RNA sequence: GUAAGAGCCUCCUUGAUGAUGUCAUACUUAUG
Protein backbone atom coordinates (compact mmCIF):
# COMPACT_ATOMS: atom_id res chain seq x y z
CA UNK A 1 0.00 0.00 0.00
CA UNK A 2 1.11 3.50 -0.50
CA UNK A 3 1.04 6.66 1.06
CA UNK A 4 -2.80 8.22 1.37
CA UNK A 5 -1.26 12.07 1.39
CA UNK A 6 0.21 11.25 -2.40
CA UNK A 7 -3.01 9.50 -3.43
CA UNK A 8 -4.70 12.74 -2.63
CA UNK A 9 -2.45 14.61 -4.90
CA UNK A 10 -2.38 11.82 -7.51
CA UNK A 11 -6.46 12.28 -7.57
CA UNK A 12 -6.04 16.48 -7.53
CA UNK A 13 -3.62 15.77 -10.20
CA UNK A 14 -6.44 13.41 -12.07
CA UNK A 15 -9.14 16.31 -11.83
CA UNK A 16 -6.78 18.91 -13.47
CA UNK A 17 -6.16 16.35 -16.57
CA UNK A 18 -2.45 15.90 -15.79
CA UNK A 19 -1.18 12.80 -17.97
CA UNK A 20 2.41 13.49 -17.10
CA UNK A 21 4.41 10.32 -16.78
CA UNK A 22 7.81 11.84 -15.59
CA UNK A 23 -77.63 -55.12 -45.58
CA UNK A 24 -76.97 -51.93 -45.04
CA UNK A 25 -76.97 -48.42 -47.13
CA UNK A 26 -73.89 -47.51 -48.29
CA UNK A 27 -74.15 -43.47 -49.30
CA UNK A 28 -71.24 -42.10 -51.51
CA UNK A 29 -69.61 -38.50 -51.86
CA UNK A 30 -72.27 -36.52 -54.41
CA UNK A 31 -70.90 -32.83 -55.14
CA UNK A 32 -68.55 -30.60 -53.25
CA UNK A 33 -69.68 -27.91 -51.43
CA UNK A 34 -70.82 -24.41 -52.71
CA UNK A 35 -67.74 -22.06 -53.41
CA UNK A 36 -65.23 -22.21 -49.96
CA UNK A 37 -63.33 -20.56 -47.30
CA UNK A 38 -59.19 -20.93 -46.90
CA UNK A 39 -59.94 -20.75 -43.17
CA UNK A 40 -61.51 -23.56 -41.60
CA UNK A 41 -65.30 -24.26 -41.31
CA UNK A 42 -66.56 -22.55 -38.05
CA UNK A 43 -70.56 -23.24 -37.70
CA UNK A 44 -72.33 -24.87 -40.09
CA UNK A 45 -76.17 -24.14 -40.48
CA UNK A 46 -78.87 -24.66 -43.26
CA UNK A 47 -82.49 -23.60 -43.80
CA UNK A 48 -84.49 -25.69 -41.33
CA UNK A 49 -87.61 -25.32 -43.60
CA UNK A 50 -86.09 -25.52 -47.34
CA UNK A 51 -83.26 -27.40 -46.79
CA UNK A 52 -81.46 -25.75 -49.80
CA UNK A 53 -79.82 -23.10 -48.72
CA UNK A 54 -77.15 -24.02 -46.01
CA UNK A 55 -75.20 -20.85 -43.90
CA UNK A 56 -71.59 -22.00 -44.10
CA UNK A 57 -69.53 -20.15 -41.58
CA UNK A 58 -65.85 -20.04 -41.37
CA UNK A 59 -62.71 -18.59 -39.16
CA UNK A 60 -62.21 -16.07 -41.60
CA UNK A 61 -65.39 -14.05 -39.74
CA UNK A 62 -67.21 -13.58 -42.74
CA UNK A 63 -70.72 -15.21 -42.74
CA UNK A 64 -70.59 -17.24 -46.32
CA UNK A 65 -74.83 -17.26 -47.36
CA UNK A 66 -74.84 -20.47 -49.46
CA UNK A 67 -77.71 -21.93 -51.58
CA UNK A 68 -76.76 -25.39 -52.16
CA UNK A 69 -79.23 -28.07 -53.14
CA UNK A 70 -80.06 -28.88 -56.79
CA UNK A 71 -78.60 -26.68 -59.80
CA UNK A 72 -75.46 -26.43 -56.89
CA UNK A 73 -74.40 -23.08 -56.73
CA UNK A 74 -73.97 -20.45 -53.33
CA UNK A 75 -76.17 -18.00 -52.12
CA UNK A 76 -74.54 -15.15 -51.03
CA UNK A 77 -72.05 -12.94 -48.88
CA UNK A 78 -72.67 -11.85 -45.78
CA UNK A 79 -70.12 -9.38 -43.67
CA UNK A 80 -70.06 -7.39 -40.35
CA UNK A 81 -68.54 -9.64 -37.83
CA UNK A 82 -66.05 -8.45 -35.98
CA UNK A 83 -63.85 -11.37 -34.96
CA UNK A 84 -64.37 -15.34 -36.30
CA UNK A 85 -67.83 -16.63 -35.34
CA UNK A 86 -68.26 -18.56 -32.01
CA UNK A 87 -71.49 -19.88 -33.31
CA UNK A 88 -74.30 -20.01 -35.65
CA UNK A 89 -78.16 -19.63 -35.33
CA UNK A 90 -81.28 -18.90 -37.32
CA UNK A 91 -84.70 -18.27 -36.58
CA UNK A 92 -87.42 -20.47 -37.39
CA UNK A 93 -88.93 -19.03 -40.59
CA UNK A 94 -85.22 -18.42 -42.11
CA UNK A 95 -85.67 -14.87 -42.58
CA UNK A 96 -83.89 -13.93 -40.06
CA UNK A 97 -80.60 -15.00 -37.94
CA UNK A 98 -78.31 -14.87 -34.73
CA UNK A 99 -74.42 -15.14 -34.37
CA UNK A 100 -72.37 -15.58 -32.05
CA UNK A 101 -68.52 -14.26 -32.96
CA UNK A 102 -65.76 -14.52 -30.48
CA UNK A 103 -64.71 -10.72 -30.23
CA UNK A 104 -67.44 -11.52 -27.32
CA UNK A 105 -70.27 -9.99 -30.03
CA UNK A 106 -73.69 -11.40 -30.95
CA UNK A 107 -74.80 -9.66 -33.90
CA UNK A 108 -78.27 -11.06 -35.61
CA UNK A 109 -78.40 -11.15 -39.22
CA UNK A 110 -80.98 -10.91 -41.85
CA UNK A 111 -80.00 -13.08 -44.93
CA UNK A 112 -82.86 -13.12 -47.29
CA UNK A 113 -82.54 -9.45 -47.53
CA UNK A 114 -79.03 -9.98 -48.92
CA UNK A 115 -77.82 -7.91 -45.96
CA UNK A 116 -77.35 -9.15 -41.74
CA UNK A 117 -79.75 -7.75 -39.50
CA UNK A 118 -77.83 -6.11 -36.27
CA UNK A 119 -74.39 -6.08 -34.53
CA UNK A 120 -74.98 -6.95 -30.74
CA UNK A 121 -72.74 -7.48 -27.67
CA UNK A 122 -72.67 -9.75 -24.47
CA UNK A 123 -70.72 -9.72 -21.21
CA UNK A 124 -68.61 -12.73 -22.49
CA UNK A 125 -67.29 -14.63 -25.45
CA UNK A 126 -70.57 -16.49 -25.94
CA UNK A 127 -69.63 -20.29 -26.56
CA UNK A 128 -73.32 -21.35 -27.56
CA UNK A 129 -76.05 -19.62 -29.80
CA UNK A 130 -79.49 -21.48 -29.94
CA UNK A 131 -82.94 -20.49 -31.22
CA UNK A 132 -85.69 -20.92 -28.96
CA UNK A 133 -88.55 -23.83 -29.76
CA UNK A 134 -91.94 -23.75 -29.06
CA UNK A 135 -94.29 -20.43 -29.14
CA UNK A 136 -93.06 -19.77 -32.69
CA UNK A 137 -92.37 -15.22 -31.39
CA UNK A 138 -89.32 -16.22 -29.45
CA UNK A 139 -88.06 -12.52 -28.80
CA UNK A 140 -84.97 -14.68 -26.78
CA UNK A 141 -82.52 -17.03 -27.67
CA UNK A 142 -80.75 -19.77 -25.71
CA UNK A 143 -77.17 -19.08 -25.73
CA UNK A 144 -74.08 -19.63 -23.80
CA UNK A 145 -70.73 -18.06 -22.80
CA UNK A 146 -67.39 -18.71 -20.77
CA UNK A 147 -69.14 -17.43 -17.84
CA UNK A 148 -70.39 -20.67 -17.07
CA UNK A 149 -74.18 -19.48 -17.10
CA UNK A 150 -76.79 -20.46 -19.36
CA UNK A 151 -78.13 -17.29 -20.62
CA UNK A 152 -81.40 -16.54 -22.91
CA UNK A 153 -81.60 -13.19 -24.69
CA UNK A 154 -84.08 -11.03 -25.47
CA UNK A 155 -83.25 -9.39 -28.90
CA UNK A 156 -86.00 -7.46 -30.08
CA UNK A 157 -87.11 -6.02 -26.95
CA UNK A 158 -83.81 -4.02 -26.61
CA UNK A 159 -82.22 -6.33 -23.89
CA UNK A 160 -81.60 -9.78 -23.20
CA UNK A 161 -83.74 -12.33 -21.56
CA UNK A 162 -82.18 -14.01 -18.59
CA UNK A 163 -79.06 -15.92 -17.18
CA UNK A 164 -79.27 -18.76 -14.62
CA UNK A 165 -76.03 -20.70 -13.55
CA UNK A 166 -76.44 -24.94 -13.61
CA UNK A 167 -72.92 -25.68 -13.50
CA UNK A 168 -69.91 -23.87 -12.69
CA UNK A 169 -68.25 -25.21 -16.10
CA UNK A 170 -68.08 -23.60 -18.91
CA UNK A 171 -71.26 -24.45 -21.08
CA UNK A 172 -70.33 -26.07 -24.14
CA UNK A 173 -73.69 -26.00 -26.10
CA UNK A 174 -77.14 -25.62 -25.04
CA UNK A 175 -80.25 -27.92 -27.08
CA UNK A 176 -84.00 -26.73 -26.01
CA UNK A 177 -86.33 -29.79 -25.76
CA UNK A 178 -89.99 -30.13 -27.51
CA UNK A 179 -91.08 -29.86 -23.91
CA UNK A 180 -90.17 -25.90 -23.65
CA UNK A 181 -90.02 -26.64 -19.95
CA UNK A 182 -86.51 -27.98 -20.36
CA UNK A 183 -83.19 -27.77 -22.12
CA UNK A 184 -80.18 -30.13 -22.28
CA UNK A 185 -76.73 -28.24 -21.04
CA UNK A 186 -73.54 -29.50 -21.79
CA UNK A 187 -71.14 -27.72 -20.14
CA UNK A 188 -66.77 -27.99 -20.22
CA UNK A 189 -67.25 -29.48 -16.42
CA UNK A 190 -68.31 -32.36 -18.55
CA UNK A 191 -71.47 -32.86 -16.60
CA UNK A 192 -74.68 -33.03 -18.80
CA UNK A 193 -77.22 -31.06 -17.06
CA UNK A 194 -80.75 -30.39 -18.05
CA UNK A 195 -81.78 -26.93 -17.62
CA UNK A 196 -85.10 -25.93 -16.67
CA UNK A 197 -84.60 -22.04 -18.59
CA UNK A 198 -87.89 -20.16 -18.80
CA UNK A 199 -88.27 -20.19 -14.79
CA UNK A 200 -84.86 -19.15 -13.58
CA UNK A 201 -84.18 -22.28 -12.15
CA UNK A 202 -82.34 -24.97 -13.70
CA UNK A 203 -83.76 -28.57 -14.22
CA UNK A 204 -80.97 -31.38 -12.59
CA UNK A 205 -77.20 -31.95 -13.22
CA UNK A 206 -75.38 -35.80 -14.13
CA UNK A 207 -72.46 -37.26 -15.18
CA UNK A 208 -69.91 -34.80 -14.07
CA UNK A 209 -66.85 -37.94 -14.38
CA UNK A 210 -68.44 -39.01 -18.16
CA UNK A 211 -68.67 -37.32 -20.89
CA UNK A 212 -65.92 -35.81 -21.35
CA UNK A 213 -66.69 -32.73 -22.63
CA UNK A 214 -69.37 -31.82 -25.84
CA UNK A 215 -67.90 -33.14 -29.08
CA UNK A 216 -71.57 -33.98 -30.14
CA UNK A 217 -74.70 -33.60 -28.66
CA UNK A 218 -77.71 -34.28 -30.92
CA UNK A 219 -81.62 -35.40 -30.23
CA UNK A 220 -83.68 -38.16 -32.02
CA UNK A 221 -86.33 -36.62 -34.26
CA UNK A 222 -88.75 -38.65 -31.99
CA UNK A 223 -87.63 -36.79 -29.06
CA UNK A 224 -86.96 -40.72 -27.54
CA UNK A 225 -83.25 -40.41 -27.35
CA UNK A 226 -80.77 -37.73 -27.32
CA UNK A 227 -77.05 -39.07 -27.82
CA UNK A 228 -73.97 -37.35 -27.27
CA UNK A 229 -70.50 -38.41 -28.79
CA UNK A 230 -67.84 -37.47 -26.28
CA UNK A 231 -64.21 -36.91 -26.58
CA UNK A 232 -63.09 -40.48 -25.58
CA UNK A 233 -64.76 -41.63 -29.23
CA UNK A 234 -66.76 -42.84 -26.99
CA UNK A 235 -70.83 -42.15 -27.92
CA UNK A 236 -73.36 -42.06 -25.15
CA UNK A 237 -76.84 -42.60 -26.49
CA UNK A 238 -78.87 -41.30 -23.56
CA UNK A 239 -82.72 -42.26 -23.64
CA UNK A 240 -84.52 -38.83 -23.29
CA UNK A 241 -85.94 -37.89 -20.01
CA UNK A 242 -89.20 -38.41 -18.92
CA UNK A 243 -89.37 -41.39 -16.26
CA UNK A 244 -87.56 -42.12 -12.67
CA UNK A 245 -85.06 -42.68 -14.80
CA UNK A 246 -85.34 -40.47 -17.64
CA UNK A 247 -81.58 -40.90 -18.88
CA UNK A 248 -79.60 -43.79 -21.18
CA UNK A 249 -80.26 -44.67 -24.61
CA UNK A 250 -77.47 -47.61 -25.11
CA UNK A 251 -73.36 -47.29 -25.96
CA UNK A 252 -72.27 -46.58 -29.09
CA UNK A 253 -68.64 -46.99 -30.14
CA UNK A 254 -65.72 -46.86 -32.79
CA UNK A 255 -66.29 -42.92 -33.46
CA UNK A 256 -62.41 -40.84 -33.22
CA UNK A 257 -63.02 -37.70 -31.61
CA UNK A 258 -59.98 -35.48 -31.82
CA UNK A 259 -61.18 -33.31 -29.44
CA UNK A 260 -62.64 -30.85 -31.17
CA UNK A 261 -66.11 -30.65 -31.26
CA UNK A 262 -67.68 -32.19 -34.67
CA UNK A 263 -71.27 -31.85 -36.01
CA UNK A 264 -73.40 -35.28 -35.24
CA UNK A 265 -75.38 -36.60 -37.66
CA UNK A 266 -78.11 -39.62 -38.42
CA UNK A 267 -80.26 -41.08 -40.88
CA UNK A 268 -83.35 -40.78 -39.04
CA UNK A 269 -85.16 -43.94 -40.55
CA UNK A 270 -85.03 -45.29 -37.04
CA UNK A 271 -82.00 -46.47 -38.58
CA UNK A 272 -78.36 -44.82 -38.82
CA UNK A 273 -76.29 -42.88 -37.03
CA UNK A 274 -73.63 -40.65 -38.96
CA UNK A 275 -70.71 -38.44 -37.77
CA UNK A 276 -67.08 -36.99 -38.43
CA UNK A 277 -64.39 -38.02 -36.97
CA UNK A 278 -61.34 -36.41 -35.28
CA UNK A 279 -58.71 -38.12 -37.91
CA UNK A 280 -61.23 -36.55 -40.59
CA UNK A 281 -62.56 -40.08 -41.77
CA UNK A 282 -66.30 -40.00 -42.54
CA UNK A 283 -67.98 -42.11 -39.41
CA UNK A 284 -71.17 -44.10 -41.25
CA UNK A 285 -72.69 -46.05 -37.85
CA UNK A 286 -76.12 -48.23 -38.10
CA UNK A 287 -77.92 -47.21 -34.73
CA UNK A 288 -80.86 -49.28 -34.28
CA UNK A 289 -79.25 -52.09 -34.62
CA UNK A 290 -77.06 -51.10 -31.11
CA UNK A 291 -74.10 -51.50 -33.73
CA UNK A 292 -72.63 -49.54 -35.77
CA UNK A 293 -72.18 -49.78 -39.74
CA UNK A 294 -68.84 -49.01 -41.87
CA UNK A 295 -66.51 -46.24 -41.53
CA UNK A 296 -65.57 -44.92 -44.27
CA UNK A 297 -62.36 -42.35 -45.08
CA UNK A 298 -64.00 -39.32 -47.02
CA UNK A 299 -62.13 -35.62 -45.92
CA UNK A 300 -58.51 -35.00 -46.19
CA UNK A 301 -57.93 -32.94 -43.24
CA UNK A 302 -59.98 -32.90 -39.93
CA UNK A 303 -63.98 -33.54 -40.10
CA UNK A 304 -65.64 -30.41 -39.00
CA UNK A 305 -69.11 -32.08 -39.08
CA UNK A 306 -72.06 -33.43 -40.94
CA UNK A 307 -75.85 -32.77 -41.63
CA UNK A 308 -78.65 -34.41 -43.32
CA UNK A 309 -81.35 -34.27 -45.37
CA UNK A 310 -85.14 -33.63 -44.03
CA UNK A 311 -87.05 -37.33 -43.10
CA UNK A 312 -89.10 -38.98 -45.69
CA UNK A 313 -86.82 -41.82 -47.06
CA UNK A 314 -82.97 -41.73 -47.27
CA UNK A 315 -81.73 -38.96 -49.21
CA UNK A 316 -78.06 -37.94 -48.86
CA UNK A 317 -76.24 -36.48 -46.05
CA UNK A 318 -73.73 -33.57 -46.40
CA UNK A 319 -70.53 -32.97 -44.42
CA UNK A 320 -68.28 -30.85 -43.82
CA UNK A 321 -64.55 -30.15 -42.55
CA UNK A 322 -61.77 -28.09 -41.72
CA UNK A 323 -60.91 -25.67 -44.81
CA UNK A 324 -63.33 -27.52 -47.03
CA UNK A 325 -66.90 -28.72 -46.92
CA UNK A 326 -68.19 -32.34 -49.38
CA UNK A 327 -71.63 -33.36 -49.11
CA UNK A 328 -72.39 -37.12 -49.75
CA UNK A 329 -75.40 -38.74 -51.30
CA UNK B 1 -71.13 -61.11 1.40
CA UNK B 2 -70.54 -60.13 -2.10
CA UNK B 3 -70.92 -56.18 -1.76
CA UNK B 4 -68.26 -57.35 2.07
CA UNK B 5 -65.87 -59.40 -0.76
CA UNK B 6 -65.99 -56.45 -3.21
CA UNK B 7 -65.04 -54.44 0.09
CA UNK B 8 -61.88 -56.44 0.46
CA UNK B 9 -61.05 -56.09 -3.01
CA UNK B 10 -61.76 -51.93 -2.53
CA UNK B 11 -59.43 -52.05 1.14
CA UNK B 12 -57.58 -49.18 -1.24
CA UNK B 13 -59.91 -46.54 0.80
CA UNK B 14 -60.94 -43.56 0.53
CA UNK B 15 -57.63 -41.76 -0.16
CA UNK B 16 -57.24 -44.05 -3.31
CA UNK B 17 -60.92 -43.93 -4.29
CA UNK B 18 -60.62 -39.96 -4.33
CA UNK B 19 -56.86 -40.28 -6.14
CA UNK B 20 -58.55 -42.43 -8.63
CA UNK B 21 -61.73 -40.11 -8.93
CA UNK B 22 -59.14 -37.39 -9.57
CA UNK B 23 -57.33 -38.59 -11.65
CA UNK B 24 -59.81 -39.58 -14.00
CA UNK B 25 -61.54 -36.13 -13.18
CA UNK B 26 -58.48 -34.53 -14.11
CA UNK B 27 -57.69 -36.81 -17.31
CA UNK B 28 -61.36 -35.60 -18.53
CA UNK B 29 -61.12 -32.03 -17.29
CA UNK B 30 -57.21 -32.03 -18.90
CA UNK B 31 -58.98 -33.68 -22.73
CA UNK B 32 -61.69 -31.28 -22.75
CA UNK B 33 -59.46 -28.16 -22.05
CA UNK B 34 -57.05 -29.22 -24.38
CA UNK B 35 -59.61 -30.26 -26.45
CA UNK B 36 -61.02 -26.92 -26.89
CA UNK B 37 -57.44 -25.49 -26.73
CA UNK B 38 -56.59 -27.51 -29.62
CA UNK B 39 -59.84 -26.70 -31.32
CA UNK B 40 -59.09 -22.61 -30.27
CA UNK B 41 -55.70 -22.82 -31.67
CA UNK B 42 -55.94 -24.76 -35.09
CA UNK B 43 -58.02 -21.77 -36.00
CA UNK B 44 -57.47 -18.62 -34.70
CA UNK B 45 -53.62 -17.33 -33.73
CA UNK B 46 -54.50 -15.33 -30.99
CA UNK B 47 -54.29 -16.73 -27.60
CA UNK B 48 -52.59 -16.24 -24.14
CA UNK B 49 -50.42 -18.26 -22.25
CA UNK B 50 -51.02 -20.92 -19.28
C1' G C 1 -70.30 -29.29 11.39
C1' U C 2 -64.32 -27.83 8.25
C1' A C 3 -58.83 -27.82 7.98
C1' A C 4 -56.79 -27.57 2.19
C1' G C 5 -56.72 -26.45 -3.34
C1' A C 6 -58.31 -24.00 -8.74
C1' G C 7 -58.88 -19.93 -12.85
C1' C C 8 -61.88 -15.80 -14.99
C1' C C 9 -61.38 -9.68 -10.87
C1' U C 10 -50.30 -36.94 -49.96
C1' C C 11 -53.25 -43.62 -48.67
C1' C C 12 -57.19 -48.29 -44.09
C1' U C 13 -59.11 -53.50 -40.57
C1' U C 14 -61.90 -59.46 -36.62
C1' G C 15 -70.18 -56.97 -36.63
C1' A C 16 -74.10 -59.88 -29.80
C1' U C 17 -81.02 -55.00 -29.44
C1' G C 18 -85.23 -50.96 -27.43
C1' A C 19 -90.42 -47.63 -24.73
C1' U C 20 -95.97 -48.59 -20.72
C1' G C 21 -95.14 -48.61 -12.53
C1' U C 22 -96.27 -50.12 -7.75
C1' C C 23 -94.12 -53.51 -2.18
C1' A C 24 -89.58 -56.74 2.14
C1' U C 25 -84.28 -54.73 1.43
C1' A C 26 -79.23 -51.56 0.74
C1' C C 27 -76.66 -46.42 0.68
C1' U C 28 -76.29 -40.80 0.78
C1' U C 29 -78.70 -35.14 4.02
C1' A C 30 -76.29 -29.72 8.89
C1' U C 31 -85.17 -30.42 8.48
C1' G C 32 -86.42 -33.92 14.81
Amino acid sequence: PAHINDFMFEQQRRTFATYGYAKCYLPKKQIHVWSGHTKGVSAVRLFPLSGHLLLSCSMDCKIKLWEVYGERRCLRTFIGHSKAVRDICFNTAGTQFLSAAYDRYLKLWDTETGQCISRFTNRKVPYCVKFNPDEDKQNLFVAGMSDKKIVQWDIRSGEIVQEYDRHLGAVNTIVFVDENRRFVSTSDDKSLRVWEWDIPVDFKYIAEPSMHSMPAVTLSPNGKWLACQSMDNQILIFGAQNRFRLNKKKIFKGHMVAGYACQVDFSPDMSYVISGDGNGKLNIWDWKTTKLYSRFKAHDKVCIGAVWHPHETSKVITCGWDGLIKLWD
Amino acid sequence: LSEARARLANTQGKKAKRKAREKQLEEARRLAALQKRRELRAAGIEIQKK
